[PDB]
């Protein structure tokens, strides 16, 4: 898993070399920006549930069909799933923002996602509505640096999906 | 590879849960360790040679058999790699001290280590017993650095040595 | 091969497969019919789960066959 | 081209210039608008050192542009001896292998894999050598480390374009020098998606790699004599790829990383994609 | 490799001498821009995807014979290409922003590439429009984001536009 | 060269994949640094000089014999040799604090060392000896932050060097 | 290209070998399909037009929304490019029956689709329709062993589309 | 490899002896099934995709445990490979069906399958249910297609179901 | 371990191939050669001790400071030790002689010099002047090839200290 720490290790590991200065300045930065990250996540957290709600709705404005009969968006099945998904998309960028490293995205959400989502016919579309909508309220709950993290972590998948 | 925070996260993913309150405290204290943590490792970095260098004379001096012809730390070849591969497993104690967790420790450097060990002949009670040497040097300097602020090391200094105990351990 | 330590920098879990040789897997640099070596007719090599698949794959398909496969660890 | 003379008869270095000819600089002496020969697209000129200067001002100010100039003595030299890689020598490294054996195979290997470019004590990797010599690992698998490491990333990967880095990388772990564009093609396209690791580990695992000294024995120069399913040119293109013994692939000289094989050389070969 | 420190040091290291104070005050100034220099790049790097999206769709909008049969845009295959080569020099193009130094582009990703498009076929001057088309767009982000504080970004808008231009340059 | 920076750049690159949040981390951990480390390079760069003529003396008094005829330390073209590499060292350590990275003295001092040491039969230990009588008067000039930095580069030499 | 002759001639090659009689009762089989496959063509290409405007159509009913304002299906660029991709679809297929391989159609459809397709936003669903509405065309203007390799054929895009 | 033809041959060649008449007749007649054998595979390739996609399905609202966090389809990467497998056993089913010969599905594929699952702690049961369902969608396909010749396919359907079978078998 | 005699096994075998006439020429070189190096060893293993002491006082005169206290030459230990260490030099140089090869010098002394060396700071210089004053006794005890032979080995390794 990437993360800050689990790198300069890996590299100082690599060339086969005691962890000198160089490394433990970058280590710095990762705590130093914590302080900032670990309070996002509290806040992400404490609202989950609302964000959920308020994007899979977003999702079905935006894409009205989705609810007819025969469609994806329709039958509770699935739109139980649709939360669930949401849900965990949240879940690990909370878990980022505090192992502070993109590593736990990658690995549960990134890792295999096309492959998923062709197999299934998940359109990426979709799941990009629900983030953008969270990221607007993200927006307002959060400010400054923690905001900025909270965006860097919810664009970052943004840009994997798309 | 883990690490501390990584970690935790895992835990709190298998329950497939938020992370509890409780367990962002254990978190947020760690960081605020970070500064100290961090200077128990340069400390290392910073004597690693003379540590190596020291528990080695102590070694030999105690087991002087092994470097007789005969011994497993004869001739120069074997007496070389003995070095190195003290060296080595100090390296990664000391990632594992910055990481937070033994994890990168075992994974890498001691998984396997004993079998090898016993393969070749060399004697893994001898192996051990350098470890300590160096765990009790390499303390010393953690806990008596030039130019650090004043205050309490002990937690981080015990987390050190349970480092080397496993190492000690599994070799063993 | 008893791995004396994680052989891989990279890391992953690893796997310990052992695999009965073809000459073709390891044919010795010799004039003539290429012979794998006696004295491993079954190399054991340390592998991570994502080389797992390619390593299998190219086991397959020359002769030799993969006598067992163990968790490196 | 050849060069005859190294020297002018007043004694004065001649040096060969390659410009781009332009309609002005030489034109058919015909009706019609003027325009160069087309098999001289390309021409080249050995000047002595004194009339070097006049020379290039006057290519230049025209439409000519210069594409390189080089010293006459460099040039006109015989083409690289190929004498040690006309029978590689290989080398295998037994089970049991006693002291030497596993540090004449170290040594092969850090001279194939990195080209003649010289690997200092500190640069040497301790951790992956001590593997080998108690087993565990394969020499194959000592190769990849070896090309996972940063030692050759800095020297060949994050120096040079990933075109150079191909065929640089094709020349280490196969004797043979690369044969059409597609391959080139291919390894960007893994190197894009899966990442430097899996394009490293692309070349080891093909079945070229394990058809010859596939386990277990340090690679060697296949190309230079005739293989299976390459093209003629290749041949030719390890000539360029290869320059002599005591030429290496340096990061370290002016410009150091650059492509010995011409992209077009390489569309002759082949083309479809 | 390189980049605006190691730079500095080198200079100084071929007259032998100390870094001058005035050239200290170089870097102490650099330092205090990182913020912006980092929010620089981390704007590029959010917006990755849709930079390219867009340059290319104005790149076949202007010309339309790339993706008409026989262009160079066509088929799939080519087109694929297309659009990771436009990545590629963007990615490289940030780490120079981050560097604060060209090099890294220059070396890594600039040289040798005209000759190939030739060889190819490729159209020099077009690949050279896209990157335009992508530094436009680019800036776009860089100048008009969304929750930073608000200040003077040109300095750095300059010297990336800079960047990009070296790029266009080179490969055409 | 090896700066924190030109790192986290190579370690993206061999990936193929932009610089994300883990990598700006761990950027602006050596810039948030620079600010002691800058202090520390003028404070050095300041009593240079002083710290070299100290030092150089230093040896002689611990190794009285190599200042007798027929010895190394024995006339002048030597001691000023002795007194020139020093201030190399010293010159060297500066630029690492201000590039932030082990990067400057790897590239001169560190790599090629102990033959360049072998065949001119210079002995580390004298080096040594020097850099630590530094480290001493170094431990008075400087202070808190500063100090450690100055310490971890000049130690990363004794280690090299031992 | 992959078609039937030049594969034999490859692997022929490969393992540096003169075509023997494995190779030409290969061969052979592909030239005594061929006159199946040459109708199918013949049949294709001549009702061009009327299957590529059926399919497009079909395109719209099956997905109404598209032809609103402000999606993709909508304005005449849209309608246009539509058009022609399905063309192209349809031109290879018959290249390739004739070709007697999938060749012509994995060097131009094939190899980059996914890529192509998610950088544009094109949804294969959509392509899908237009091949599956084209078959069930298809499907009776051919019969018997000319229908069968049409079929082939058009049905090895959709998978590769999904 | 081995197929249906190639092994007659070799039991016949270690006897020593000419094919017997009677096991010409076995490959007559395998000759003039031809025809079928090759729909019954042309129908599954063309089905492929839909086949598997169908399958997971199934096998998802069943386990409904394997989807969630800590079963053994989470998170997406593993997700992937099991999709991925399904399909692979299918391609070899596939090519034994060709063949009409067990052997390539064996070798390559099923020997020393089971264990690696294990393991992993990959459930083996629930593979070899997935195996299962696939198979009733396949023949599905294989026995109700359009514009083939009407006739019985019986024989290759029954071989078919062995070759799953075998597969289903051998992964539990 | 080197020697004539293996080193040409080696070579055959490698090739694959019988030892030819090749390469017993080579081996009849060994062995004709042998007379005179058998000789040099029975002259050394005789005056072995003699030697060792010589050498061990000479190391003291060249370098009067390493018996002061503090130092590296002062009390019993250290002089059993560097003793010790001189016989086995002389130990493998005889080993040597008789093998017919640097094989013994190779393994036992070389490989890993260095590092020993430079962990334990032994200073090369102290073994060469050894060895040099023993070379200079030997220069009496033997003649003519017997000599050359033993001067051989001794050098092979004041150029591998050195
Ligand atoms: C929400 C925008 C839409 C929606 C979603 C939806 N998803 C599925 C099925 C799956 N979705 C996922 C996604 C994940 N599962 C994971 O484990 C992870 C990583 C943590 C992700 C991102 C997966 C794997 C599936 C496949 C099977 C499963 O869900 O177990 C469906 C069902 C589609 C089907 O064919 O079964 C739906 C509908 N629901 C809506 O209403 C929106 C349109
Ligand atoms: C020194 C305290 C003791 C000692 C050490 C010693 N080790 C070897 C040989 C090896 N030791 C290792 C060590 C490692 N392998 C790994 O994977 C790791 C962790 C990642 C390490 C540290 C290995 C690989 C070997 C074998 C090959 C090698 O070159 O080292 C020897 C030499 C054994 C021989 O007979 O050649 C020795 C002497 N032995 C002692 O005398 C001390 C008690
Ligand atoms: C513990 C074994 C000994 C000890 C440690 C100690 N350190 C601090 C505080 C700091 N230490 C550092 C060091 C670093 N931070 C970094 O970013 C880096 C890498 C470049 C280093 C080396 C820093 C910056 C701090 C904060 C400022 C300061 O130096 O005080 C303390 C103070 C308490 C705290 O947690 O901050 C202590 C106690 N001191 C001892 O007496 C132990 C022997
Ligand atoms: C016209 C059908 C196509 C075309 C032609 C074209 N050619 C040029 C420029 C040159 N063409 C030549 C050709 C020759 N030079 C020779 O001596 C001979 C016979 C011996 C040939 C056939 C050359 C050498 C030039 C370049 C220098 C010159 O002007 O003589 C151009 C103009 C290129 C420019 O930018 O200058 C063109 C347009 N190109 C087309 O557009 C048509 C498809
Ligand atoms: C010393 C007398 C002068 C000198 C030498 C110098 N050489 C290099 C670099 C290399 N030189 C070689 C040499 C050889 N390669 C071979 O294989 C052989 C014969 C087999 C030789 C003699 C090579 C390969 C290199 C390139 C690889 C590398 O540099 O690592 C340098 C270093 C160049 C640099 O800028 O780093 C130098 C300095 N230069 C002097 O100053 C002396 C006049
Ligand atoms: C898109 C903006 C334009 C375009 C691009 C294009 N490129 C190729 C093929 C290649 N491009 C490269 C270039 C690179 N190699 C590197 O290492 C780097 C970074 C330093 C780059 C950017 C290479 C090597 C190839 C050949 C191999 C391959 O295709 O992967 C094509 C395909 C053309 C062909 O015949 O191969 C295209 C289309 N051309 C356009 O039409 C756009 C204007
Ligand atoms: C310039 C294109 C835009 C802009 C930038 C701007 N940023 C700041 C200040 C900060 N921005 C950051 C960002 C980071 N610091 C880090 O360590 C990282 C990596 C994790 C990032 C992304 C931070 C922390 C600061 C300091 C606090 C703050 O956000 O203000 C400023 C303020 C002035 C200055 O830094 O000197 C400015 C101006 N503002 C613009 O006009 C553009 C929108
Ligand atoms: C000082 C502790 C002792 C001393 C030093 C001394 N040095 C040399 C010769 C060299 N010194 C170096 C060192 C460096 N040169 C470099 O390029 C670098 C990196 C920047 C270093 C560290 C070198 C390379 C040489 C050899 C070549 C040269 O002449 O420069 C000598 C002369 C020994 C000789 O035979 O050349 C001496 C004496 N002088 C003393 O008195 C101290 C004991
Ligand atoms: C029809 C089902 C829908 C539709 C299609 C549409 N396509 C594009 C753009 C492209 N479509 C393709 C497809 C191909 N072009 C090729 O060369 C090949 C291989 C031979 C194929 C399969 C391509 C490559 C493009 C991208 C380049 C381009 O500009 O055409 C668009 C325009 C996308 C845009 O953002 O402008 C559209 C709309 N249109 C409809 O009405 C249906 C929804
Ligand atoms: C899906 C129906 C069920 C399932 C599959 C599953 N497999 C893995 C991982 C692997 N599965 C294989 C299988 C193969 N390797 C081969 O060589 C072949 C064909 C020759 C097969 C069939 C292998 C080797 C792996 C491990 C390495 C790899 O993925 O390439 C997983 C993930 C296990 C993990 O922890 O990574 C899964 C999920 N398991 C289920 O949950 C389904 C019931
Ligand atoms: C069996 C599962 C179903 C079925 C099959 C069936 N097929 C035929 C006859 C033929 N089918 C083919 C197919 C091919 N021959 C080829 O060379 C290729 C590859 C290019 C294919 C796809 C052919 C050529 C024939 C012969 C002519 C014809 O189809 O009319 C039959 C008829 C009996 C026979 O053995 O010829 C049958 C029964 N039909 C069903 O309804 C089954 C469910
Ligand atoms: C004699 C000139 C000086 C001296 C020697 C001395 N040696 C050591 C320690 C070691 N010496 C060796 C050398 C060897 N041991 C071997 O097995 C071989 C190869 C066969 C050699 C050449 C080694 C390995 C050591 C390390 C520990 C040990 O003694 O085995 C010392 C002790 C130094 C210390 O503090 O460790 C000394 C003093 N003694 C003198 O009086 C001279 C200066």
């Amino acid at each position: 898993m990437k993360t800050v720490i689990t790198e300069v290790i890996a590299s100082a590991d690599s060339q086969g070399r005691f962890l000198n200065n160089t490394e433990l300045q970058a280590a710095n930065g990762r705590f130093q920006r914590a302080t900032a990250s670990m309070e996002a996540a509290r806040a992400l957290t404490s609202n989950a549930d609302s964000l959920v709600k308020g994007a899979v709705q977003e999702v079905y404005n935006k894409f009205p069909y989705l609810t007819q009969p025969g469609q994806m968006g329709y039958g509770d099945t699935n739109q139980a799933k649709c939360a669930r998904d949401i849900s965990h998309y949240l879940r690990f960028i909370t878990y980022s923002l505090v192992a502070g490293g993109t590593g736990p995205l990658d690995d549960y959400i990134v890792a295999g996602l096309r492959e998923v989502n062709r197999t299934f016919n998940l359109s990426p579309s979709w799941y990009i509505e629900a983030l953008k909508h969270i990221k607007g309220k993200v927006g307002s709950q959060l400010s400054g640096q923690p905001l900025t993290e909270a965006n860097a972590y919810i664009d970052y998948c943004i840009n994997a999906l798309s | 590879m883990q690490d501390a925070f990584t970690k935790a996260i895992v835990a709190a993913d298998l329950r497939g849960s938020f992370l509890s309150e409780q367990e962002l405290n254990q978190l947020t204290n760690l960081v605020k360790e970070s500064n100290k943590r961090l200077d128990a490792v340069n400390a290392i970095t910073g004597n690693a040679a003379e540590i190596i260098s020291d528990a080695a004379h102590k070694l030999f001096a105690e087991q002087t058999d092994l470097i007789r012809p005969g011994g497993n730390a004869y001739p120069n070849r074997r007496m070389a790699a003995c070095l190195r591969d003290m060296e080595i497993i100090l390296r990664y104690v000391s990632y594992a001290l910055l990481a937070g967790d033994a994890s990168v420790l075992e994974d890498r450097c001691l998984n396997g280590l004993k079998e090898t060990y016993v393969a070749l002949g060399t004697p893994t009670r001898s192996v051990a017993r350098a470890v300590q040497l160096m765990k009790e040097t390499a303390i010393g300097y953690v806990n008596s650095p030039s130019g650090v602020t004043r205050g309490d090391c002990s937690a981080l200094v015990n987390e050190a040595a349970t480092y080397f105990d496993k190492a000690a351990a599994s070799i063993a | 091969s008893v791995l004396t330590g994680d052989n891989q920098q990279r890391g992953s879990k690893l796997f310990k497969i052992t695999i009965a040789l073809s000459p073709t897997l390891a044919h010795h640099p010799w004039p003539g019919l290429d012979t794998h070596e006696p004295s491993q007719s079954s190399y054991s090599t340390i592998v991570s789960l994502e080389r797992l698949l390619p390593e299998m794959t190219r086991i397959k398909r020359n002769g030799g066959r993969i006598l067992e496969i163990t968790e490196g660890e | 081209m050849n060069v005859l003379t190294t020297s002018s008869q007043r004694g004065g270095k001649l040096f060969k210039v390659t410009m781009t000819l332009s309609p002005a600089l030489s034109h058919h002496p015909w009706p019609s608008l003027d325009t160069y020969e087309p098999s001289q697209n390309s021409y080249s000129v050995v000047v002595p050192l004194d009339r070097l200067l006049a020379e290039m001002t006057y290519i230049k100010n025209k439409g000519g542009r210069v594409l390189d100039i080089s010293p006459a003595d460099l040039e006109a030299l015989g083409p690289p001896d190929i004498s040690s890689v006309a029978i590689p020598l290989k080398v295998e490294l037994w089970a049991k292998a006693d002291v030497s054996d596993v540090q004449a195979a170290i040594v092969a290997a850090y001279k194939q894999i990195f080209g003649n470019t010289y690997v200092l004590e500190s640069e040497r990797l301790t951790s992956a050598e001590s593997l080998l010599r108690n087993g565990s690992i394969s020499v194959r698998e000592f190769v990849r480390l070896l090309a996972k490491s940063e030692l050759y990333k800095e020297r060949f990967f994050f120096c040079t374009s990933n075109n150079r880095f191909t065929e640089l990388n094709f020349k280490h772990f196969l004797g043979r020098a690369p044969y059409n564009q597609s391959e080139i093609a291919a390894h960007l396209d893994r190197y894009q998606t899966f990442g430097y690791d899996a394009e490293i580990d692309s070349y080891i695992d093909s079945d070229e790699y394990i058809q010859a000294f596939g386990e277990n024995v340090v690679p060697y120069y296949r190309g230079f004599k005739s293989q299976s399913g390459q093209t003629v040119e290749s041949f030719n293109r390890m000539f360029k790829l290869y320059r002599g013994d005591a030429g290496s692939d340096t990061n370290l000289n002016l410009q150091g990383q650059k492509r010995r094989v011409d992209p077009k050389n390489l569309l002759r070969s082949g083309r479809g994609i």
